[PDB]
């Protein structure tokens, strides 16, 4: 809703809608502590 | 998950087991997948026969009592099927044997007529191995597929 | 001198109240022991069930199931199976060493 | 006791795409309208093509708590045959008037005998021993 200066600095209504928005990358989904990740193998002893 | 409210709900409703069935169709998402298909064909065959050494051993070998595997805290055993000349177990016998040590013993053995994936006609003339039989909680006729 | 505990162990959370059927584990051992242990074991006419499993590849566990009938413990078969592949040794031993001379 | 004897001849031996197993077709010498189909493990009992094989039902071996391996002065029913087989008794089917035939089960190894008059005796028991001479 601002003119073109010769990407411009976002606002804070791109800061809450930068892709998928605030509410969908940090409420929605978050990243979180006391977990792992690794490739899977089979094992029929367990 | 770090409280006994998560652990709970990680235990008791999203566990595997109570995931058992799909509700998309009610049907089953959980089974053996491909060695154990053709092991059990080859495990619960007519010309599968063994001794009480063998027998015994394949029972330990897959129901531990100290693992919480059994439910009457002592390897419940089968009669041979075989008495003489030389005491032999069949191979459906075995599958008898896991149930009868893992299935609770306050209630009566399964009971269920089914079908095999295989036709008789490829066990020889006049099988019935395509019924799968199922009286008290014992394999009396049929082998064990995917099915 | 001080005697290893950890090796063999007596699986209280499957032993019989008393006495014929127990549960044992032993630690760094597998197959090799396990099979030529239960053979011997089940040679004893008072073993009435007898057989060994391992709990899984990774985790260094031997676990032996003795069921016996009366007038015998599960330990007394364990200590009567090791004693007898111990004698079943010595035969071998014995053998090899006769027909070594014997060539 | 014994519920069932009598002497069958052999008519069939078939494996099937058996190495051990063989079902076995046979007919009584004594009464026309009875009927054999059994299955016997032909690596330890061998049965050919026209024999006479004497064929026994029986109840136990004259309270039992389980069964032990034999030892040293041990008598038993089966001391006076071959071979010996323990199953039970899964189905019974009616084939017109008067006549009657069971289905047994010995772990797999089926067996199918027709009759009239074994009504009364044969009933469906979880226990049931099959015992054959010759």
């Amino acid at each position: 809703k601002a003119q073109g200066r010769t990407v411009p600095i976002p606002g804070v209504k791109q800061a809450l809608e930068k892709k998928e928005g605030l509410f969908r990358k940090h409420m929605m989904g978050k990243r979180v502590n006391y977990a792992a990740r690794s490739v899977i193998s089979p094992d029929p002893n367990i | 998950p770090q409280n006994e409210n998560a652990r709970a709900e990680a235990l008791n409703l999203a566990n595997t087991d109570s995931q058992y069935l799909t509700p998309t169709s009610g049907s089953p998402v959980r089974g053996l997948i491909q060695d154990h298909i053709s092991a059990g064909v080859w495990l619960t065959s007519k010309d599968s026969f063994f001794t009480r050494e063998q027998y015994q051993q394949y029972i330990y070998g897959c129901i531990r009592p100290e693992d919480g595997h059994t439910t009457r805290s002592k390897i419940v055993t089968l009669p041979p099927t075989i008495f003489k000349p030389y005491p032999l177990w069949t191979g459906k016998q075995i599958i008898t044997t896991v149930l009868l040590n893992v299935t609770p013993p306050d209630m009566p053995g399964i009971n269920l007529i089914s079908k095999n994936k295989i036709k008789n006609e490829y066990w020889g003339k006049g099988s019935l191995e395509n019924e799968v039989l199922f009286k008290d909680g014992a394999l009396l006729c049929g082998i064990l597929d995917k099915s | 001198e001080e005697p290893d505990r950890e090796k063999i162990k007596l699986l209280t959370q499957a032993t019989s109240e008393d006495g014929t059927s127990a549960s044992f584990q032993i630690v760094e051992e597998d197959h090799t022991l396990g099979n030529a242990l239960r053979y011997v074991i089940m040679k004893n006419p008072d073993v009435e069930f007898c057989g060994y499993s391992i709990p899984h590849p990774s985790e260094n566990l031997l676990n032996i199931r003795i069921q016996t009938y009366g007038e015998t413990t599960a330990v007394d078969a364990l200590q009567k199976g090791l004693k007898d592949l111990m004698d079943l040794c010595d035969v071998v031993e014995s053998k090899f060493t006769e027909k070594i001379k014997s060539m | 006791n014994t519920l069932f004897d009598d002497i069958f001849q052999v008519s069939e031996v078939d494996p099937g795409r058996y190495n051990k197993v063989c079902r076995i077709e046979a007919a009584s010498t004594t009464q026309d309208q009875c009927k054999l189909t059994l299955d016997i493990n032909v690596e330890l009992f061998p049965v050919a093509a026209q024999d006479s094989l004497t064929v026994t039902i029986a109840s136990s071996l004259n309270a039992t708590r389980s069964w032990r391996p034999p030892q040293a002065g041990d008598r038993s029913l089966a001391d006076d045959y071959d071979y010996v087989m323990y199953g039970t008794a899964y189905k019974f089917e009616e084939v017109s008037k008067d006549l009657i035939a069971v289905y047994y089960s010995f772990g797999g190894l089926l067996m199918r005998l027709e009759g009239n008059y074994r009504n009364l005796n044969n009933l469906k028991q979880e226990n049931a021993y099959l015992l054959i001479r010759r």
